RNA sequence: GUAGG
């Protein structure tokens, strides 16, 4: 029920970084913001909430959620 | 180990001035006792208070009357700290009618039945031999403050203004501990709750009534366990 | 603001034109100008206002009443 | 429907010098009465 | 930091009343400190139970027997405070035991090592418990301002006339012309110098460890010694005009 | 007091003693310099008597005097009128009806002043002493007794106007029938789309409606199906309505129209011109900035109900509270003295036959019987001196039960208000003046 | 004039002997009253037994040293006063321990007499070197609130007997805490948060309940004053 | 301009 409930430390150590992490969860949050937007295309490549989430919620913190989950992973180009 | 049950006994000071004495008290308990009876008493206590008024040819509170060397706003803060008991719940309408030169009184004002002022002496204002005062007012009861703000209801009667109002007639607690004759270690403390209180209700009552809002939440407290 | 002495102005001192000298107090403000006083903006001191006594040199400058002594 | 609004969502404080980095300093928002913002004493200092 | 300063503090803080006894746990001793017989700053034994981590100098020390012991996380008794306690319980259960006082520069100290060993989440949590108990422990201490918590030195007056004694001697022997005036201003500024700085030393050497204005200076709350020789010492040398 | 105090405060004080706003009900300072009369009476808000007679009339709006000679000169007060920064003017009046008036007596007071004297602000009941972190800083808290008793009320009138110019396309008006609007936002106003005087305002009311003469108006497609759709007539009149900007609240209290053709002159092309009134009253509220003589300066940062208030032996509550951790850094023990000479005037003290130094000095003086609540003059450089304070202190009336209730040393014992155990040692209590 | 949400205590445990109990927000500036008043009584008033003086064979009030003990006379006093003890006769009783040989004598292994309960078995009291020796007999007397340790000429009547500081409460330590909550648009009430340490004897929301009572039965005492009616619910 | 930072 706030910013620093997911803590930071285990999302770095996911990462090793800290800007990589910021780019990263925001990507996610991103991509979970377009699904949601979605309103009934349903486009295959949209990927809905892996973690369950709450009946009105900031995407951001469901992109945290999964990155301190760890389930969700990252691939440079 | 000794069990002694609490025993207040009561004492008058002034016609509106008392002390209650409790012995019994364990140590270091008569200060958290009358500290909750202090706060209680002030926090909440029916009361009644004019909550809104009146003035022919005046559409707002800045502007004056002619007659009266005191403007509108310092009626206001005269009638703010007059003093009133209401025994209606809902709201009852008050007259105070003058004309001719002289003062104006909390006694000159024409009372409802089951409406009675306290303070008869206090003066509100004067007028000149010109001068001419009309003014309705509006007895409501409640307790604690309650500020203008939130107590406008009609926008359409522009004549009507509303005054923040002030319903607790308690004055001041003071409370005093000291330490029992009995001979034991643990040398129970003997509070004494000194109040003092405005014209409107005696002390008696009034901390009758703060036992009574303070037991309901112990008993809400208690009965809900177990 | 009726008593106040503004040394900003035209044909005189200017913001710009400030130095440390100007805005500090002198042996000769005594009586002349109340040295606590002033904005304490970057006009430090530049504003001042009228001593309680001073009055006025009819050629500019301000005078102030001293008692007589003698013989001691 | 504000107060559901405004939770998880951060807001930059933000002093007038900011002579080091410590000037912007993000908080979670929380409605109060009063006209004033409150803040949390441990970082005035950081603000000066 | 004067509420915190105020709670670990040593002896003489007031009288000590209820000093010199053991207790059972902290929670026996606020009971106690509740019925008033014992001061918040009072020396006295108490136990801890198993998990309190000691003291990094009681580490060695340990209780007498002739088996193994591993005080470093079992229960042990100590000489403290009931302060100290309240302190370390404030801090987190893995962190060392602190016994000496906090003051300023130890906080930041021990402040510097919780960011360092610990995580984030933790250290906003400590801080925030150091707050709220200092605030707490600030509206218990007492500290004011009052016309006789400013104490002027008795001896002052005394020195300062001998010392002013001295100033028109050399006064004197100036208007005889028997010394340049230059010379004159440097043998003032110079026993100026000399006065002040004594009536300073002796204005610190007066006031007691009790009144506020020394718990708070002393403490790194606020402010500084000159500030304290100035407002109870005399001002001394000035500076004119350029 | 000014002896006492680093001249860097002092600066700051006197820097801060010009912004005062003035209140409701004015006070003199219960402590302070004696020269505030000729303050006050140089200036010209109070109004003065140019002769010396008996008045006649004393009415709010008029004073009638009549010298013995017998010229008769009716003095009008001035009531509520905008000032420069948006503060009242009102003014009181003191004179009785037949009492004896001498020249340059004064017969009303101005706004900030009281019997002729100088009163920026109020004076409280006030407590050193660090509370929960809410006087951290040196932010302040006060009781809400000052919300309670408007002790810190002040007056705010907003004057804003609009015009109606002859444009190049034609004359604007000032009328009730204002385009595209709905009925009720324009209910209280006049005949002539002005608002009534009493009818209070808020962010969006309307106080004249004014409407634009006209417009090139090429109305959209969708607005043109819209407009077909519900048959509704878009005219070139454009709206341009006066509104009340935003974060706003007031009761309107006057009105002035100038007109063109009136005997009224305007400047060229506007053809009428409304002013329209806004008052509030403002009450201290969070985040009012409050400071003392002295230079202490803080912003409100909470407002507790009067049981939280650390109170005293008696049961008076403390009024405001302060961080002590200021007076030692800043250098300013005035305030200090200022606080305990100012318990010291609330409750009156008795001198006779004591034989003291100070008690000589002040009978010399005749400062020796002084009545509770009467008030004291310091000069700035020739006050009181500590061992005058510590004396008088000392030789303070019992307020109650035959006790002195302040400590020899200038301290008493606070109760506080929500844990109930007295304070562990006692603290300084007096009365500071406030702006 | 009714409070607009009734309050409504609620419970939150963590343990069988710490628990948390929560008041439904309430009358704003009444939640210092009913927390401090619950603290001080629910600490104090509430009664209890526990030890009163205790008397080592063979030594005396000077010597603190015990023979054939590892441990002192100084971590007995505080390992005792840590026992809890329940009594109901309402004057002084004695307690025995008699144990010989090495090992460790416990609260379990003491002998009570009747209408004495021991709750606690397990803690240990003395850990015992070569032959054990140990004999030591205990007062135990009900008491209200915390008494602190005083001389009663005990050590006069015997060299062996000791005062030692008594727990009376059933309860260790409470503390409570006002919080702020938003209810119907407005902010002005406060939540108590009151954990509560209490030890194994006793279950802490009993102890409460018999608080409360007491609060009740005290304020209860103010109605005899004259009878009046407040908003409420 | 003049006040606060
Ligand atoms: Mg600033």
């Amino acid at each position: 029920e706030g910013i620093i409930n997911p803590p930071i430390d285990e999302l770095l150590e996911a990462t090793d970084s800290k800007y990589s992490l910021v780019i990263y969860a925001a990507k996610r949050a991103r991509q979970i913001n377009a699904y949601y937007s979605q309103l009934g295309e349903g486009l295959l490549e949209y990927v809905g909430p892996l973690v369950d989430t709450h009946v009105h919620e900031k995407p951001l913190s469901i992109a945290l959620r999964e990155i301190n989950a760890g389930l969700l992973t990252s691939e440079a180009i | 180990l000794i069990a002694q049950r609490p025993s207040l006994t009561e004492e008058v000071v002034d016609e509106f001035r008392s002390r209650f004495v409790i012995e019994p008290l364990e140590p270091g308990f008569g200060y958290t006792l009358g500290n909750s009876l202090r706060r209680t008493l002030l926090s909440s206590i029916p009361g009644a208070a004019v909550t809104s008024i009146r003035i022919d040819g005046v559409l707002h509170e800045f502007t004056t009357v002619p007659g009266v060397k005191e403007d509108v706003t310092d009626l206001i803060l005269n009638i703010k700290q007059l003093v009133v008991s209401s025994e209606h719940d809902e709201p009852v309408v008050m007259y105070l009618r003058k004309q001719g030169p002289g003062l104006v009184t909390a006694a000159d004002i024409a009372p409802p039945a089951g409406v009675e002022v306290h303070n008869p002496d206090l003066v509100l204002a004067t007028l000149n031999g010109k001068g001419k005062l009309e003014m309705e007012l509006t007895v409501e009861r409640g307790r604690g403050y309650v500020s203008a703000v939130q107590n406008k209801q009609v926008g359409q009667e522009i004549g009507r203004i509303p005054v923040d109002s002030i319903y607790s007639p308690v004055l001041k607690v003071t409370y005093k501990v000291e330490a029992t004759r009995v001979e034991q270690r643990t040398d129970f403390d003997k509070l004494i709750v000194d109040v003092e209180t405005k014209q409107a209700m005696r002390p008696r009552d009034a901390m009758a009534s703060a036992g009574k809002t303070l037991v309901e939440l112990f008993g809400l407290a208690r009965e809900l366990n177990i | 603001h009726k008593r106040r002495l503004n040394a900003l102005g035209p044909g005189g001192l200017s913001r710009e034109r400030a130095g440390f000298e100007v805005r500090d107090v002198h042996p000769s403000h005594y009586g002349r100008m109340c040295p606590i006083e002033t904005p304490e903006g970057p006009n430090i001191g530049l504003i001042g206002s009228l001593a309680s006594y001073g009055r006025i040199n009819p050629f500019g400058f301000i005078e102030t009443p001293y008692r007589k002594v003698v013989e001691g | 429907v504000l107060e559901e609004v405004i939770a998880e969502h951060p807001v930059l404080l933000n002093r007038a010098p900011t002579l080091h980095r410590l000037g912007i300093q993000a908080f979670e928002p929380q409605l109060v009465e009063g006209k004033a913002i409150q803040i949390h004493p441990l970082v005035c200092t950081a603000f000066n | 930091v004067l509420g915190l300063f105020f709670l670990t503090t040593d002896s003489e803080g007031r009288s000590p009343k209820g000093e010199g006894r053991a207790f059972g746990s902290s929670a026996e001793a606020i009971m106690a400190f509740d019925a008033g017989d014992l001061t918040l700053q009072a020396k006295i034994d108490i136990r801890f139970p198993v998990g309190t981590i000691p003291p990094r100098g009681f580490e060695p020390p340990a209780r007498e027997e002739g088996e193994p012991e591993w005080q470093q996380g079992d229960t042990f008794t100590l000489k403290t405070t009931l302060g100290r306690a309240l302190f370390n319980e404030l801090l987190p259960e893995d962190y060392p035991f602190v016994d000496y006082e906090v003051g300023k520069k130890q906080l930041s100290e021990i402040v510097n090592d919780l960011a360092e060993r610990y995580p984030k989440v933790i250290v906003a949590a400590t801080l925030d418990n150091l707050k709220a108990a200092g605030f707490f422990w600030a509206t218990r201490s007492g500290v004011t301002v009052a016309i006789s918590d400013i104490v002027v030195p008795d001896a002052k007056k005394e020195i300062v006339k001998g010392y002013e004694g001295q100033d028109e001697k050399v006064q004197k022997q100036y208007e005889r012309g028997l010394i340049t005036k230059e010379e004159r201003t440097q043998e003032l500024i110079a026993i100026w110098t000399k006065a002040t700085n004594e009536v300073a030393e002796a204005m610190n050497d007066n006031f007691p460890k009790t009144n506020p204005v020394s718990m708070m200076v002393n403490s790194g709350a606020r402010g500084n010694m000159m500030q304290m020789r100035q407002i109870a010492g005399m001002r001394g040398l000035v500076s004119n005009a350029k | 007091f000014l002896e006492h105090d680093d001249a860097n405060r002092a600066l700051m004080g006197a820097n801060m003693m010009r912004q005062a706003v003035p209140l409701i009900k004015s006070e003199s300072p219960l402590v302070g310099t004696g020269m505030e009369y000729r303050s006050a009476a140089d200036a010209g808000d109070v109004v003065k008597a140019e002769k010396a007679g008996v008045v006649q009339e004393v009415s709010a709006d008029y004073i009638t005097t009549t010298n013995d000679d017998g010229t008769y000169i009716t003095y009008r007060l001035a009531k509520f009128s905008r000032s420069n920064q948006g503060t009242s003017v009102n003014q009181k009046v003191i004179v009785a009806e037949g009492d004896r008036i001498i020249e340059g007596q004064v017969l009303a007071d101005g706004p900030a002043t009281e019997n002729g004297e100088m009163a920026l602000g109020k004076n409280l009941l006030v407590a050193f002493m660090p509370w929960e972190g809410h006087n951290y800083e040196d932010a302040i808290i006060l009781s809400q007794r000052l919300v309670q008793d408007d002790v810190l009320s002040s007056i705010h009138i907003e004057e804003h106007e609009v015009d109606a110019r002859d444009t190049k396309l034609g004359p604007e008006e000032i009328t009730r029938d204002i385009p595209n609007v709905s009925e009720e936002v324009l209910a209280d106003l006049d005949e002539r789309g002005i608002i009534r005087i009493g009818a209070e305002v808020v962010a969006g009311d309307i106080l004249v409606g004014k409407v634009t003469p006209k417009g090139e108006t090429e109305l959209t497609p969708e607005e043109r199906l819209l407009r077909a759709i519900f048959g509704e007539k878009a005219r070139e009149v454009r709206d341009t309505s006066l509104k009340v900007p935003h974060g706003e609240i007031g009761k309107v209290i006057g009105v002035r129209v100038f007109d063109r053709e009136e005997g009224d002159e305007l400047p060229p092309g506007v053809n009428q011109l409304v002013r329209v009134y806004v008052a509030q009253k403002r009450k201290i509220t969070d985040g009012d900035k409050l400071a003392g003589r002295h230079g202490n300066k803080g912003v409100i940062s909470k407002i507790n109900p009067i049981e939280d208030m650390p109170f005293l032996e008696d049961g008076t509550p403390v009024d405001i509270i302060l961080n002590p951790l200021a007076v030692p850094s800043r250098m300013n023990p005035g305030q200090v003295l200022e606080i305990h000479l100012g318990w010291l005037a609330s409750r009156g003290w008795d001198v006779s036959g004591l034989a003291e130094e100070w008690a000589q000095r002040l009978q010399v003086i005749g400062a020796d019987k002084v009545e509770p609540g009467t008030n004291v003059a310091t000069p700035v450089f020739d006050g009181a001196r500590e061992d005058e304070l510590a004396g008088l202190l000392q030789h303070t009336i019992p307020n109650r039960d035959g006790e002195r209730m302040v400590l020899p040393s200038g301290k008493a014992r606070l109760f506080d208000g929500r844990s109930g155990e007295p304070f562990p040692e006692p603290i300084s209590v007096g009365y500071m003046y406030i702006l």
